[PDB]
This record gives structure tokens, sequence and C-alpha cells, in this order.
């Protein structure tokens, strides 16, 4: 018994590791996104 | 001879009002252009 639970304390450290890549993914993305507003902003001072 | 003095003023400030003209037609062009790159850093911090 103390060694299923070694694994599924394992399992819920995996769990929270893969959430921390999964809201990571979700961060760049969005880091993504404004820095395709800062290029169309300097796009546009190109343009001026 | 006055006639002649009367008309190089005239052309001066003739060329000088065509020139403010200019420079105020020129300003109201590229304020068009920095407020659309402030609606670019409005909708960056929309973003971050």
């Amino acid at each position: 018994i103390s060694q299923s639970e070694t694994y599924r304390r394992r399992r819920q450290e995996w769990e929270i590791q893969r959430n921390n890549a999964e809201a990571e993914l979700k961060q760049i993305d969005a880091q993504l996104k404004s820095l395709a507003v800062r290029r169309e902003a300097a796009v546009l001072q190109k343009t001026s | 001879t006055q006639f002649g003095s009367t008309l190089q003023n005239i052309i001066e400030r003739q060329d000088a009002e065509a020139l403010n003209a200019l420079l105020q037609n020129q300003a109201a062009e590229l304020i068009l252009t920095n407020l659309s790159i402030q609606d670019k850093t409005i909708e960056e911090l929309d973003a971050e």
C-alpha cells in the first residue's frame, strides 16, 4: 500500500507539472499576440 | 522703383503664406499616423 500510494502522489505531482506547462503555453501564446501588435506599431512608424 | 519694391514684398509674402499652408497640411497628415500608433499601444495593453 505504501508503494501504491507513493505512485499515487507521484501522479499528482505530474498533474501539477503538466498544468504548469499548459499555463505557460497559454502565456507565451499571449506574448506572441502582443509582440504581433508591437510589430504593427513599428510598421506604422516606418510608414510615418 | 516703388512699384518694384512693393511687388518684391508681395511675392515674399506670397511664398511665406504658401509655405505655412503647406506646413499645416503636412502636420495634419502626420497626426493621422501617430493616432493609429496610439491605437496599437492600447491594443498591446489589452494583449498584455
